[PDB]
């Protein structure tokens, strides 16, 4: 429910759910946050043990690589997953042709 | 279907197999012989299996089963 | 004193500007002005 | 229309219940259940008539961009009016334009066959 | 985010025609999508009127 309202801000418009029913029907596997980092890491291995200082890794991959302008610190990473969603919104808005 | 494993320490002799309609990884090295299984989703890969090949190992080695 | 305001390529899509300083606020030789409709 | 769980905060997978027969929102990570108050499950919407009015706000009629219009209000009389189009963007979208009234903030088509209260 | 665009998009214009804030930032506000965007980076393109 937190990641559909950062998706999408008006709960009227029933649209937006409906075309990201589909992604949160996938996105139902994962519901912790290691196993997400750990997946994230699976990708572009170089010799590594996911649960051995790679979870560190790609944290700091998505302090750092993820919208890097936006800040550079892991005090408050919610601005990320605020930024990510409006942009989910407008590429939304420009699917829907609005 | 291939990927280094850790007993014989020989790579790319470790091949993947995603049985989804049971949702079963099964992971077999044709030198050493070891043979691993897990539970798989359908958005699971290789690697996924691999790494929980390995963790699994590391949990065995350890003894904190 | 604030007479005269940069404005950006952005900015232009959310304002109004007049062609002449005094033509849009208030012998057929001079060219067709455009009426002020705004 | 779509909720959630209201106490995980979560949605709600729709299931069938022969015994009951009835269509229950419940989600499988929880054991919260509900009946389903209209039986709305699933719509598309190819051509939708919402969407074309959106961003309207209190000081829209203040904004210098939206164009001046002299008709009168329906029910204040007001002749000043801001005048815009459909917001949706499309090949096929009509043409039909939409009148905000600054004394009272009312949306009203400017078609005269039929009259839309937004 | 801000409850009264109005009156801050307000308050930062005069403020920059006042010349506290450099006129070279841009302050664009949308009614339509209630969005206020500040550039202040260079490379910008702009001219006086
Ligand atoms: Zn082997
Ligand atoms: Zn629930
Ligand atoms: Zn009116």
């Amino acid at each position: 429910g937190e990641i559909l309202e950062h998706i999408c801000y008006d709960v009227n418009d029933w649209q937006m759910l409906e075309m990201l029913k589909p992604c949160v029907e996938d996105g139902f596997v994962i519901q912790d946050r290691e196993t997400a980092l750990d997946f994230i890491g699976r990708r572009g291995t170089a010799l590594g043990i996911k649960k051995e200082k790679r979870i560190q890794y790609a944290k700091d991959i998505l302090q750092k690589e993820f919208l890097p302008h936006i800040t550079q610190l892991e005090g408050f990473e919610s601005r990320k997953a605020f930024f990510l969603g409006y942009m989910i919104n407008r590429l939304l808005l420009c699917a829907l042709d609005r | 279907t291939k990927f280094n494993c850790l007993f014989c320490n020989h790579e790319k002799s470790v091949s993947c197999t995603l049985d989804k309609k049971n949702s079963i990884g099964t992971l077999s090295c044709k030198i050493c012989g070891q043979s691993f299984q897990t539970r798989i989703n359908s958005l699971s890969q290789p690697v996924d299996v691999y790494s929980d090949w390995f963790d699994a190992v590391e949990e065995v080695n350890s003894g904190r089963g | 004193e604030g007479l005269v305001e940069y404005i950006d390529a952005e900015e232009e899509e959310s304002i109004l500007i007049a062609m002449q300083p005094e033509d849009l606020e208030p012998d057929p030789a001079k060219r067709i002005r455009v009426s002020h409709h705004a | 229309t779509f909720r959630f769980c209201r106490d995980c905060n979560n949605m709600l997978y729709p299931r069938e219940d022969k015994e009951n027969n009835r269509l229950l929102f419940e989600c499988r990570t929880c054991s919260y259940v509900e009946e389903a108050g209209s039986p709305l499950v699933y719509r598309h919407e190819l051509i939708t008539n919402i969407g074309e009015t959106a961003g309207v706000v209190q000081d829209i009629g203040s904004d210098p961009t939206l164009p001046r219009s002299d008709r009168e209000c329906p029910k204040c009389h007001s002749r000043e009016n801001v005048f815009f189009q459909s917001q949706q963007r499309r090949k096929d979208t009509s043409m039909v334009l939409f009148f905000v009234c600054l004394s009272c903030s009312h949306i009203f088509t400017s078609d005269q066959k039929n009259k839309r209260t937004q | 985010v801000h409850r009264n665009p109005a009156r801050l998009m307000e308050t930062l214009r005069t403020l920059r025609r006042k010349g506290d804030i450099n006129p070279e930032v841009s302050m664009i506000r949308d009614i339509r999508e209630k969005e206020l965007k500040i550039f202040t980076d260079a490379g910008r393109v702009y001219r006086p009127l």
